[PDB]
Order: C-alpha cells, then sequence, then structure tokens
C-alpha cells in the first residue's frame, strides 16, 4: 500500500474521534437523559458524559460546571395525557401564567447580564448616555396594537444594548400606567404604530414584569421573551387575521 | 429518554394537519402528521431503490445506481427497468423533503420559536428540484436529470459541465463559488470567535460580546457584531444555494453554447472592441 | 406578516465603542471610522477602530506589493492602454516561471521572475497577517482558534503555491496570478491528474464545504429563531443556559433526534468549515507527488 492510501485510512480514523468528541462536548447541557418522571433514564444512548469543565465568570459571578447536576429549580404545570411514554403533557392550568409550552422559561440568573466593563448591557434608552435612535422610524410614542386589533399600550421608550447598540425591548405604558418590556425581535413597527401579533390587547397586563424599572435581569427576560413567544400558540383564539 | 429540561415543552398543539392524532414523540423524533408522511415516503423510495438494486443486479453501495428515463422517452413514462423506477422515486424524494420540511415547521409552531429553519431548508429542496425536475422540463426530457447513484451522479457533474466548456465560465456558478467559499470562511471564523472567547487562555475569565467586538474591530477594524454574524451565515449559505439553482436553470435552455465564450460580450463592447493590444487586440 | 429579523426595524446610536483594553496596546489603535447606516440595517454601523502596529504595516504593505506588482504587469499586457487595460481584464495574467528554470530565482523578469516577485511578497502578506491574528488574541486573553483556524486556509494555499512546487522540482506547477488563467489553471489541473473527483480527499473537501453551508444555514437559522428569547447572545446563553438555547437544542433534537449546545455547536462549525481547506490541501499534496492519476489509484486502491 502507498503514501495516500495510509492517509485516508489514517483521516477516517480520525474523523470518527473528532465526532466522538464533537458529540460528547455536547452533552455538557441536558444530560443525563430523563424519564418524563425526572429519574434518570435507563438508555443514556452509545456516548459517554464528558469530563467536567468550569468556566470562569467575569466581575466575580463565580463559575459554571458543566456537565453538572441538573433540575428546573422551578415548579412545572402539566400532566401525562397518557399511560406510556412519548406523549403530549397537558397544562394543569394557564399556560402562559404558569409558564409551559412556547410560554416557557429557564430560570436563569437573576441579575442583569453586564458588558465587558461590568455595566449594565441593557438599559432603557434615557439613562443610556447619548444613545439615540440613529435610522428607521423612531417607534417612541407609537400606540401598541395586540393581535385583536385593539390598542394595548403606548411605548414610552427603547431598551438598547449598550455594547452591541441595538434595541432589545420596546418599553410600553398599558392602561393602568404600568409598563412592560416587549421583546424587540416580537413586534412589528409600522408608520402609524407598533404591531404584535404574538398577543392580544388583553394578554399585555399579563406580560411579567420586572423589579427595577432601570433594569432588567436575565431571569426576568425569560420570563418576559417567553410568555411573549406562548402567546403564538395561546393566543390563536383572539388572533383575527 | 427526555433531556433534563425538555418535559415542560411537550404540550399538546402546533399540528398543521390531523389535530391530536399523530400529536407525540417516537423516542427522541417528534412524529406529527408529516413524521408520518416522511417515514411512508422515504420509506417506499428506499425499498424502490432496494428493487433498482435487483434489476441492476448488485447490492453494493458504490454501485448500485438509478439511472433515469433515456433522453427518448421525453417527459413520458419509462418501464421501471428502463428508468420507471427512477421517476417514482424521484416522485418519492420530494414528498419526504417537503414532508420533512413542513415537519419542521409543525416542531416550530410548538416551541414558539420562528420558521427561520424550515424556510432555509426549502432552498436546498428548491435547488434538488431544479435538476431533477425544473431544468429537465425546461428542457424537454427527465434523462437531462442527474441519476442516484454515489459515484454515476458523479459522472454526471463532469458529463454535464464538459458539455459547456470548462464550467467555471457559466457567471452565475461564479458568484454561487463565492458564496460557499465565503459561507466556509465565514462560519470558520465565527466558530472560531465564539470559541475563542468562551475558552480563553487558561485560568483567565470568559470573554464578552465586547472583546469579540474588540478582536475583529482590531484585526480587519470592523466587526458585525453578533446578529450580523448570524444573518450573514444565513445569507452567505441560502445565497450560494441560490446562484447554484440559478447557474443550472440557465445551462441547456438560455445558453447552450461554451460558457467561456459567453464573455465576448465584454470584450467586443463598441468602445474598445477593435482597439489593438492586450489579449484581444 | 411577523417581523423575521433579518434586517433591522429602528438603528440605535450610542458614543463609538472603542473597544476593551486588556493587555492591548492602545498607542496603535486608530480613531473610530465612520457610521454606516448602510451597514446597520444587517450588522453593525460603526467602522473601527482598527490596530495596526509594526507586523500589522509589514503586512498591509507586502499585500499591497504584491497586488501592485501584478497590476503594473497587468498595465504592461494592457499596453499601457486603459480602455484595454478594463477590457481584458480577467484575461491578464502573471505567469510562473517555465518547468526549465526549475526551482531557481534566476528566471527573467517578463519570464515569471516577476510572478516570484509578487509570490514573496504575498507570502511575507498572509504569515506575517497570521501572527497578526494570534496576537490580536493574546493582547485580548482570548483563545487562538482565530489563528489556528486560518492555519487550516494558509495550509492549502501553502500547498498549491509553495510546498507542492517544491515537491514537484519547478515553479511552473504553481498558480499564476489572474482571474481566468488561474481558473483554467484549476480545470488544467484537475485533467492532468486523471480527475479530481477520483481524488477521496478531493471529495471529502466537497462533503464539508457543502456541509459548511448546510451547518451555518441551519445554525443561522436556528439563532434567529430563537432571537426572540436572546438567542445572539450566545456566551451569556453558554455561561447560563436560556429558553433560547433549549428550545433551540429542542428543534433539533426533535427533528433529527439529536442536538448540540449553545458551545458546542460552534466546535462543529470550527471543524466544519476546517476540514474543508485541510483534506483540500491533502488531496492537492498528494497530486502528481504520489498519486500520478486519481482514476488510476482509485482501480486498485479503492
Ligand atoms: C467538471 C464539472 C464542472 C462543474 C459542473 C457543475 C455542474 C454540472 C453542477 C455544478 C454545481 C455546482 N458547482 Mg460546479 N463544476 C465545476 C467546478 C466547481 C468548483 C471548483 C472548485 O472547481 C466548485 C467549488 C463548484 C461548485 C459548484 C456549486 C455552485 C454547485 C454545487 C452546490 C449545489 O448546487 O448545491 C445544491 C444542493 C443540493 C442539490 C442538495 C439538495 C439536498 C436535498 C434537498 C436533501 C437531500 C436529503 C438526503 C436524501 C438525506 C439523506 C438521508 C440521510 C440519512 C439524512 N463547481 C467543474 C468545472 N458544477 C451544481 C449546481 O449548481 O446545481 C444546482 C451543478 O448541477
Ligand atoms: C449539489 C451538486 C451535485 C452534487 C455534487 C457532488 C459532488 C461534486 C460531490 C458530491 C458528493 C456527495 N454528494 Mg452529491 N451532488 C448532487 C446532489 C446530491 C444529493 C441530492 C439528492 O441532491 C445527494 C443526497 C448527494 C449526496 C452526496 C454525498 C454522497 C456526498 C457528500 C455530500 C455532502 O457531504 O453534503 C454535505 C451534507 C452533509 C454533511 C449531511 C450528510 C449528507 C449525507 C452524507 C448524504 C448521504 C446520502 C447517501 C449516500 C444516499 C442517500 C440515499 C439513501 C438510500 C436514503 N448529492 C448534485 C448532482 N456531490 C461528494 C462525494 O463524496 O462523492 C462520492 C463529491 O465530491
Ligand atoms: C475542472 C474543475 C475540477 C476541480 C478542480 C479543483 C482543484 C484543482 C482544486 C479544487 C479544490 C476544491 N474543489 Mg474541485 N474541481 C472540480 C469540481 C468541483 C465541484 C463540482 C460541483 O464539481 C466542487 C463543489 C468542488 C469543490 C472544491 C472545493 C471543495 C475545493 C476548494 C476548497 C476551498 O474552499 O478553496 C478556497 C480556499 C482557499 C483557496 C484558501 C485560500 C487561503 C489564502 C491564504 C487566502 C489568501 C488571500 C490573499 C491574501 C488575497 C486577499 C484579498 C483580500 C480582499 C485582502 N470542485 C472539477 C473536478 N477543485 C481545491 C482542493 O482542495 O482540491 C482538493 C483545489 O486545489
Ligand atoms: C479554511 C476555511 C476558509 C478560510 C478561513 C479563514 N480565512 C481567514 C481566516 C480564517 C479562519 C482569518 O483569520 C483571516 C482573516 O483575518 O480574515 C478576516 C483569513 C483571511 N482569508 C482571506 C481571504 C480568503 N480566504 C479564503 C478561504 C478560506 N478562508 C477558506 C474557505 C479565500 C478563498 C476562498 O480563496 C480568500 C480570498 C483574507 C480576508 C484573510 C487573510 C488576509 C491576508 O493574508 O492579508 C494580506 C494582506 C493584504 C494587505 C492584502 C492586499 C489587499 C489588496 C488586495 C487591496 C485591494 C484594494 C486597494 C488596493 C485599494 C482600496 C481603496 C478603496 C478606497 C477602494
Ligand atoms: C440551503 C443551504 C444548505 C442546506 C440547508 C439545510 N439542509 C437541511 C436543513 C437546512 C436548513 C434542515 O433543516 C434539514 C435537516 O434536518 O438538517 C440536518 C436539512 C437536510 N439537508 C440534508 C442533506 C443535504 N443538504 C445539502 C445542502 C444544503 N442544505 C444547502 C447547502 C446537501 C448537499 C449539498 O449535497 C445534502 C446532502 C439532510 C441532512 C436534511 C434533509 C433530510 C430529509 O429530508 O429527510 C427526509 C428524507 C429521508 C430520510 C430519506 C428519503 C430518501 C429516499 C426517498 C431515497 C433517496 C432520494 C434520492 C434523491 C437519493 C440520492 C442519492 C445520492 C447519492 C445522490
Ligand atoms: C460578532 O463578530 C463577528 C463574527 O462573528 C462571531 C464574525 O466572525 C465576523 C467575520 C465575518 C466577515 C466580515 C465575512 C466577510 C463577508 C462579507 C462582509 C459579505 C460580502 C459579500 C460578498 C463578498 C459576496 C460577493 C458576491 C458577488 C460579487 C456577486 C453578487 C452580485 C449580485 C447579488 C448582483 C447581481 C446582479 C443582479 C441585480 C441580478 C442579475 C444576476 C445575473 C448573474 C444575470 C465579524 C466581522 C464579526 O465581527
Ligand atoms: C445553537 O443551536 C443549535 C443546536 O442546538 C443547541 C443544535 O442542536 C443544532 C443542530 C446541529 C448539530 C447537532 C451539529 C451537527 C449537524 C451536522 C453535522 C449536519 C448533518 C446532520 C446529520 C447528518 C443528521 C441527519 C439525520 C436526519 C436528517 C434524521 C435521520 C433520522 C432517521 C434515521 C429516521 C428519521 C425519522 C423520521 C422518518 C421522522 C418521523 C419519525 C418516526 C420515527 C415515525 C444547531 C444547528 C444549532 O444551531
Ligand atoms: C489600476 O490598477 C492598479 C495599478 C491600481 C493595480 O495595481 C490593480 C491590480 C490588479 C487589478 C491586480 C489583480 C490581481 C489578481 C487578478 C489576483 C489573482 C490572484 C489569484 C487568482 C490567486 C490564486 C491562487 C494564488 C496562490 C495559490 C498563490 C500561493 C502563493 C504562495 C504560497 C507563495 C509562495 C512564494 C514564493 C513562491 C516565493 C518564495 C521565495 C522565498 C525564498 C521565500
Ligand atoms: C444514509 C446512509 C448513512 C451512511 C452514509 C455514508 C457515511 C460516510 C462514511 C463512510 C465510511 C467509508 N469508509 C471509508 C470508512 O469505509
Ligand atoms: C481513535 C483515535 C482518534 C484520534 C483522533 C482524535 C480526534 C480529535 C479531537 C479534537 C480535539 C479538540 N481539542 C481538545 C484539541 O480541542
Ligand atoms: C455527520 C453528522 C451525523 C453524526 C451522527 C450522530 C448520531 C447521533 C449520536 C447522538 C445520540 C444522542 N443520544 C440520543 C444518544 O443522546
Ligand atoms: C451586509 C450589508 C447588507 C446591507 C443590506 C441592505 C438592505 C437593508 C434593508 C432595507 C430595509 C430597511 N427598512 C427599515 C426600510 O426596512
Ligand atoms: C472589511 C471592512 C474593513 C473596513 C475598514 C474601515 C476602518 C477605517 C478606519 C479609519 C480610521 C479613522 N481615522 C479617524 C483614524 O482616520
Ligand atoms: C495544518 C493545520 C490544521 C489546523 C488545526 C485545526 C484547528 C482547530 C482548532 C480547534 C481547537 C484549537 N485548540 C485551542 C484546541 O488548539
Ligand atoms: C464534522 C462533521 C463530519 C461530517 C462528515 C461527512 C462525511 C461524508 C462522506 C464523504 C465521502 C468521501 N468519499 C466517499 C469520496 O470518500
Ligand atoms: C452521515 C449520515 C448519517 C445520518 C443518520 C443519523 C442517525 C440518527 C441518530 C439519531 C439518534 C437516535 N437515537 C436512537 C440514538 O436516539
Ligand atoms: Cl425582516
Ligand atoms: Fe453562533
Amino acid at each position: 500500500f502507498d503514501l495516500a492510501s495510509l492517509a485516508i485510512y489514517s483521516f477516517w480514523i480520525f474523523l470518527a474521534g473528532l465526532i466522538y468528541y464533537l458529540q460528547t462536548e455536547n452533552m455538557r447541557e441536558g444530560y443525563p437523559l430523563e424519564n418524563e418522571d425526572g429519574t434518570p433514564a435507563a438508555n443514556q444512548g452509545p456516548f459517554p458524559l464528558p469530563k467536567p469543565k468550569t468556566f470562569i465568570l467575569p466581575h466575580g459571578r463565580g463559575t459554571l460546571t458543566v456537565p453538572g447536576p441538573e433540575s428546573e429549580d422551578r415548579p412545572i404545570a402539566l400532566a401525562r395525557t397518557a399511560v406510556s411514554e412519548g406523549f403530549p403533557h397537558a397544562p394543569t392550568g394557564d399556560p402562559m401564567k404558569d409558564g409551559v409550552g412556547p410560554a416557557s422559561w429557564v430560570a436563569r440568573r437573576d441579575l442583569p447580564e453586564l458588558d465587558g466593563h461590568g455595566h449594565n448591557k441593557i438599559k432603557p434608552m434615557k439613562a443610556a448616555a447619548g444613545f439615540h435612535v440613529s435610522a428607521g422610524k423612531n417607534p417612541i410614542g407609537l400606540p401598541v396594537r395586540g393581535c385583536d386589533l385593539e390598542i394595548a399600550g403606548k411605548v414610552v421608550d427603547i431598551w438598547v444594548d449598550i455594547p452591541e447598540q441595538m434595541a432589545r425591548f420596546l418599553e410600553v405604558e398599558l392602561k393602568d400606567g404600568s409598563t412592560r418590556l416587549l421583546p424587540m425581535q416580537m413586534v412589528k413597527v409600522q408608520s402609524n404604530r407598533v404591531h404584535v401579533n404574538a398577543l392580544s390587547s388583553d394578554l399585555f397586563a399579563g406580560i411579567p414584569t420586572i423589579k427595577s424599572p432601570t433594569e432588567v435581569t436575565l431571569l426576568e427576560e425569560d420570563k418576559i421573551c417567553g410568555y411573549v413567544a406562548g402567546g403564538l400558540m395561546y393566543a390563536a383564539p383572539k388572533r383575527k387575521s | 429518554a427526555l433531556l433534563s429540561f425538555e418535559r415542560k415543552y411537550r404540550v399538546p398543539g402546533g399540528t398543521l394537519v390531523g389535530g391530536n392524532l399523530f400529536d407525540f414523540w417516537v423516542g427522541p423524533f417528534y412524529v406529527g402528521f408529516f413524521g408520518v408522511a416522511t417515514f411512508f415516503f422515504a420509506a417506499l423510495g428506499i425499498i424502490l431503490i432496494a428493487w433498482s438494486a435487483v434489476l441492476q443486479g448488485t447490492w453494493n453501495p458504490q454501485l448500485i445506481s438509478v439511472y433515469p428515463p433515456a433522453l427518448e422517452y421525453g417527459l413520458g413514462g419509462a418501464p421501471l427497468a428502463k428508468g420507471g423506477l427512477w421517476q417514482i422515486i424521484t416522485i418519492c424524494a420530494t414528498g419526504a423533503f417537503v414532508s420533512w420540511a413542513l415537519r419542521e415547521v409543525e416542531i416550530c409552531r410548538k416551541l414558539g420559536i420562528g420558521y427561520h429553519i424550515p424556510f432555509a431548508f426549502a432552498f436546498a429542496i428548491l435547488a434538488y428540484l431544479t435538476l431533477v425536475l425544473f431544468r429537465p422540463v425546461m428542457m424537454g426530457a427527465w434523462g437531462y436529470a442527474f441519476p442516484y447513484g454515489i459515484w454515476t451522479h458523479l459522472d454526471w457533474v463532469s458529463n454535464t459541465g464538459y458539455t459547456y466548456g470548462n464550467f467555471h465560465y457559466n457567471p452565475a456558478h461564479m458568484i454561487a463559488i463565492t458564496f460557499f467559499f465565503t459561507n466556509a470562511l465565514a462560519l470558520a471564523l465565527h466558530g472560531a470567535l465564539v470559541l475563542s472567547a468562551a475558552n480563553p487562555e487558561k485560568g483567565k475569565e470568559m470573554r464578552t460580546p465586547d472583546h469579540e467586538d474588540t478582536f475583529f474591530r482590531d484585526l480587519v477594524g470592523y466587526s458585525i457584531g453578533t446578529l450580523g454574524i448570524h444573518r450573514l451565515g444565513l445569507l452567505l449559505s441560502l445565497s450560494a444555494v441560490f446562484f447554484s439553482a440559478l447557474c443550472m436553470i440557465i445551462t441547456g435552455t438560455i445558453w447552450f453554447d461554451q460558457w467561456v465564450d459567453w464573455w465576448q460580450w465584454w470584450v467586443k463592447l463598441p468602445w474598445w472592441a477593435n482597439i489593438p493590444g492586450g489579449i484581444n487586440g | 406578516a411577523e417581523y423575521q429579523n433579518i434586517f433591522t426595524q429602528v438603528q440605535v446610536r450610542g458614543p463609538a465603542d472603542l473597544g476593551m483594553t486588556e493587555d492591548v496596546n492602545l498607542a496603535n489603535r486608530s480613531g473610530v471610522g465612520p457610521f454606516s447606516t448602510l451597514l446597520g440595517w444587517f450588522g453593525n454601523a460603526q467602522l473601527g477602530p482598527i490596530y495596526l502596529g509594526s507586523l500589522g504595516v509589514l503586512s498591509l504593505f507586502s499585500g499591497l506589493m504584491w497586488f501592485f506588482t501584478i497590476g503594473i504587469w497587468f498595465w504592461y499586457q494592457a499596453g499601457w492602454n486603459p480602455a484595454v487595460f478594463l477590457r481584458d481584464l480577467f484575461f491578464f495574467s502573471l505567469e510562473p516561471p517555465a518547468p526549465e528554470y526549475g526551482l531557481s530565482f534566476a528566471a527573467p523578469l517578463k519570464e515569471g521572475g516577476l510572478w516570484l516577485i509578487a509570490s514573496f511578497f504575498m507570502f511575507v502578506a498572509v504569515w506575517s497577517w497570521w501572527g497578526r491574528t494570534y496576537l490580536r488574541a493574546q493582547a485580548l486573553g482570548m483563545g487562538k482558534h482565530t489563528a489556528w483556524a486560518f492555519l487550516s486556509a494558509i495550509w492549502l494555499w501553502m500547498v498549491l503555491g509553495f510546498i507542492r512546487p517544491i515537491l514537484m522540482g519547478s515553479w511552473s506547477e504553481a498558480v499564476p496570478y489572474g482571474i481566468f488563467s488561474h481558473l483554467d489553471w484549476t480545470n488544467n489541473f484537475s485533467l492532468v491528474h486523471g480527475n479530481l473527483f477520483y481524488n477521496p480527499f478531493h471529495g471529502l473537501s466537497i462533503a464539508f464545504l457543502y456541509g459548511s453551508a448546510l451547518l451555518f444555514a441551519m445554525h443561522g437559522a436556528t439563532i434567529l429563531a430563537v432571537s426572540r428569547f436572546g438567542g445572539e447572545r450566545e456566551l451569556e446563553q453558554i455561561a447560563d443556559r436560556g429558553t433560547a438555547a433549549e428550545r433551540a437544542a429542542l428543534f433539533w433534537r426533535w427533528t433529527m433526534g439529536f442536538n448540540a449546545t449553545m458551545e458546542g455547536i460552534h466546535r462543529w462549525a470550527i471543524w466544519m468549515a476546517v476540514l474543508v481547506t485541510l483534506t483540500g490541501g491533502i488531496g492537492i499534496l498528494l497530486s502528481g507527488t504520489v498519486v500520478d492519476n486519481w482514476y488510476v489509484w482509485g482501480q486498485n486502491h479503492g
């Protein structure tokens, strides 16, 4: 056998170990598998858990070690629809309020993400030095329309990402005078309004709310983004088209 | 078996067809109506490719090939041994890809995410349909489409391109290669930049989205940003497949001569055409 | 319709970002260039600043010298006639020394001594630029991933113009500088070697390039699909898993019966792409040095 035939045989062996490395490298969240009852699954599949690695998080926020002991750290309201594995799980309540399905949120650190300088990554624009709208229609002051074609509230500020300089949320004011953050990726900015297809007008009050008006925390975001996305499924009887 | 975080997302709903009938999983795999269609099509055609592996005579995979109807059958049907199998199997594969895509849509609605993935998968499906369907129909014969075989279909890439000279000269093909080359460069970078960050020098702290911006602004003097590089990747990719389908829809229809010759339009432009000097004067 | 997050609806601008400092030398960063509203619809609107140090200028000078050297010879070919120059632009070529000059530098200017000059500048440009990638990573405290990946590309380039030419015994084996000419060289190369479609590394290289498009398509779409949960902010999804990362993983588990992690998918990414040129360069380097005809080799060792 010649030189080329070695290089090619040698390669296929390299490639498999790579696939193995990659596959295991990708088991650092979500594993070991569970039965729907939360106990460890009998079948883990052919690949072993990797050895843990440890991330040092900036600004004294500690470390993360993956893979690690895993859990939701929250009550999940759902119940089996059938007597064997592999079926859907019926929500035991209001799925939006309960935070299940498309309405799901992870329980992330309840603390805002910080920029590399240790400052909040996300500010309402009003408190963001020298930040303004550079291009496109300015949404501020527009009324907000829910998918029921009713007016949910009005836009009172844009929450921006300081180091990436983009708009992450529209702060929206409801009838009672309190506000809510709407994911920027989940609204349509029109010339005469801002439209939200995911939520009906009446569902706007239900949006999870933040603690400090000047900042928002990872956990809070997840609850907000989760709830909003969930309306795509759960608001369908209120969506006209 | 479920991922540790999985159960909270497996909830009734999201289906395009049949309500709660097919709404359930087998192991990890979501099923739904289009899971079922996909199986049907994919398995039917897989049985049919197994059968052509009889009429051909061999069970070896480097060998088995299903050739299209010959150029004399035109757009009509052909006997199963004579390329009729191909037509069915082709129809089958179209059935499995489209089912697969809409299945992803169904999976999408249930997860409350956007449809971007099966939208992007559409372009692949679309490229394939160009080669096996659109281009053959514009041309008049099924036989102009590529055979299904590991090596023999490669023969058809060579045969086809060399009909037109060195195929490098198809201009849509050029734009296609430019997008692939760039995508792969952009994939390499993107992957590197997130990795260099999450896994910085030994014992240091994780870097930040700012460190990423900084690195590239340091390096090339511009950073496209973390929303942009995903926009970029998606765009570079789909553009490559778009110009691939295009480069091949125009070849054998609007342009059938040697592609290199298409370029004389520029060179015979009246202002510089007859000037002496250079290569063409 | 639903907003799909392909183009920005409202751009927003603050002060210019001068970047993170760490161990970088600030003397060698420029001031911030202007702001493109054009770019802002897709990516960031800010150009600059840029770090140009000693190794930076060496690279940036060399690469211009490589480029200018080709252009001068291109003008000569055009007979210094601007209208010809633009007409024949893809047809011009700066070719390497003929095979009789072997690996020697003694070949005349018009005979491809020019081409060796131009290559030298290119050689310097890339390798300096390579270390530039490492260096900027070092100063930020980051991984050398970018530079290790860029090596993979340098590999194919090093094989086409340099290493394979040495091994074959001449510079004439190298690639000419020109648009159509180099395209021809590519196609002529395949024929001379008995059809690279028979080269197993070539086939693999293709698989990775297609796969690169397939992967990045998947990935990019996936991040946009989950950008409603803050998906694109990947480093913090790594440090603390979000509902973005979760439904991202689960789309793919429910579809193909397995999935990735917010960190893991980038290992897939870097390797998918890197393997393209990696296998590519092996495929080329083995061609003519060892394997004469890929169809023929493939008749036995297949
Ligand atoms: C000598 C031959 C000619 C030549 C002749 C041709 C010809 C002929 C064609 C190309 C095409 C292409 N050529 Mg060319 N090409 C040449 C030289 C090159 C060179 C080079 C370095 O020299 C490059 C980089 C390229 C690059 C390209 C791309 C633009 C394109 C292939 C991508 C594509 O279309 O994907 C599209 C992707 C698909 C079609 C995949 C579809 C996937 C489907 C939907 C899903 C399948 C699922 C599967 C069944 C799953 C299996 C089941 C598993 C269990 C999961 N060519 C030479 C000069 N080239 C082709 C093209 O553009 O066609 C559109 C084409 O037809
Ligand atoms: C797109 C332009 C040309 C084309 C040009 C080339 C060229 C040129 C080459 C290939 C090569 C390949 N092509 Mg082809 N190929 C075409 C269209 C197809 C289609 C299709 C239905 O459209 C398929 C399934 C394939 C399949 C293949 C693979 C056997 C191989 C690597 C693909 C890859 O890695 O992509 C990236 C995708 C992934 C990594 C995902 C995994 C996809 C797996 C590998 C597909 C396996 C299919 C299996 C062999 C057969 C499926 C049928 C089963 C019975 C169900 N080609 C058209 C005609 N293709 C290379 C080769 O190795 O040839 C021997 C090669 O050099
Ligand atoms: C007639 C045409 C021949 C053919 C001949 C060849 C030859 C010859 C080669 C390839 C190679 C490739 N071919 Mg082939 N190829 C054919 C048919 C195909 C088909 C097809 C559809 O039929 C496809 C899809 C491909 C695909 C491919 C790619 C997978 C591979 C290129 C890798 C790459 O990304 O390089 C692009 C990346 C680089 C070239 C790296 C460059 C890195 C350097 C450092 C960058 C320097 C930049 C410089 C400083 C300028 C800066 C400018 C800035 C603006 C400042 N070939 C047929 C059979 N093909 C290459 C290979 O590896 O083969 C194994 C190769 O050598
Ligand atoms: C291995 C997988 C892919 C890959 C990866 C890859 N490439 C890379 C990297 C990586 C990981 C880098 O880190 C590195 C980089 O820094 O890119 C941002 C790079 C790079 N790959 C590049 C290009 C490139 N990559 C290619 C391919 C690939 N790269 C593979 C597909 C190709 C192809 C397909 O052939 C090309 C052409 C560069 C962008 C960069 C390396 C640049 C370099 O070496 O710099 C040389 C320095 C110079 C100064 C060059 C001269 C510049 C002139 C041509 C300018 C012309 C205009 C000017 C005269 C006037 C302008 C005035 C205006 C006012 C108009
Ligand atoms: C458009 C950008 C790129 C792209 C995107 C893309 N592909 C995708 C997706 C996306 C976004 C998916 O979501 C989906 C997926 O699940 O990805 C893992 C997919 C996918 N693209 C795939 C492959 C693939 N993509 C390719 C390319 C591309 N896809 C583009 C480069 C290629 C190339 C370049 O050759 C291949 C081979 C699959 C992994 C998956 C679609 C799987 C699917 O549809 O499953 C249903 C069908 C079956 C299980 C089998 C049916 C088979 C039988 C009917 C017989 C075989 C048909 C016949 C044509 C045989 C051909 C034999 C070959 C030797 C020619
Ligand atoms: C009006 O225009 C002006 C005057 C401004 C210009 O100057 C314009 C200039 C042009 C328009 C130039 C156009 C340039 C091109 C068309 C570029 C074409 C280039 C390619 C197609 C590149 C393809 C591949 C090239 C490769 C593979 C080269 C590899 C290089 C080697 C690795 C380098 C090896 C170095 C050598 C051999 C020398 C070594 C000697 C030592 C001892 C170290
Ligand atoms: C749809 C069938 C799935 C398998 C497709 C082929 C996988 C590619 C790896 C083949 C390995 C070849 N080799 C040289 C190791 O024998
Ligand atoms: C059967 C032996 C397999 C040898 C091949 C090893 C696969 C390479 C794994 C990549 C390693 C990634 N890493 C840890 C260096 O970053
Ligand atoms: C080339 C990409 C395809 C690689 C094939 C990977 C097969 C799936 C392996 C992961 C299995 C996951 N699981 C369910 C066992 O945990
Ligand atoms: C990589 C740069 C690409 C720039 C693409 C330019 C298209 C921008 C989209 C314009 C539409 C913007 N708007 C607000 C009117 O919707
Ligand atoms: C790939 C795109 C590269 C764009 C490079 C833009 C950087 C220009 C920096 C100019 C510096 C401005 N100033 C004031 C110092 O002159
Ligand atoms: C011939 C050069 C081949 C390039 C080597 C592949 C680079 C991939 C980088 C993966 C991880 C990098 N690291 C830090 C482990 O070295
Ligand atoms: C990093 C992901 C790994 C995916 C590897 C894809 C393997 C496809 C097989 C290519 C066929 C090469 N061949 C048969 C010509 O030797
Ligand atoms: C290279 C082409 C091979 C594609 C086939 C991918 C196999 C699917 C693996 C899904 C894992 C299912 N399972 C049983 C391990 O859980
Ligand atoms: Cl959009
Ligand atoms: Fe990413």
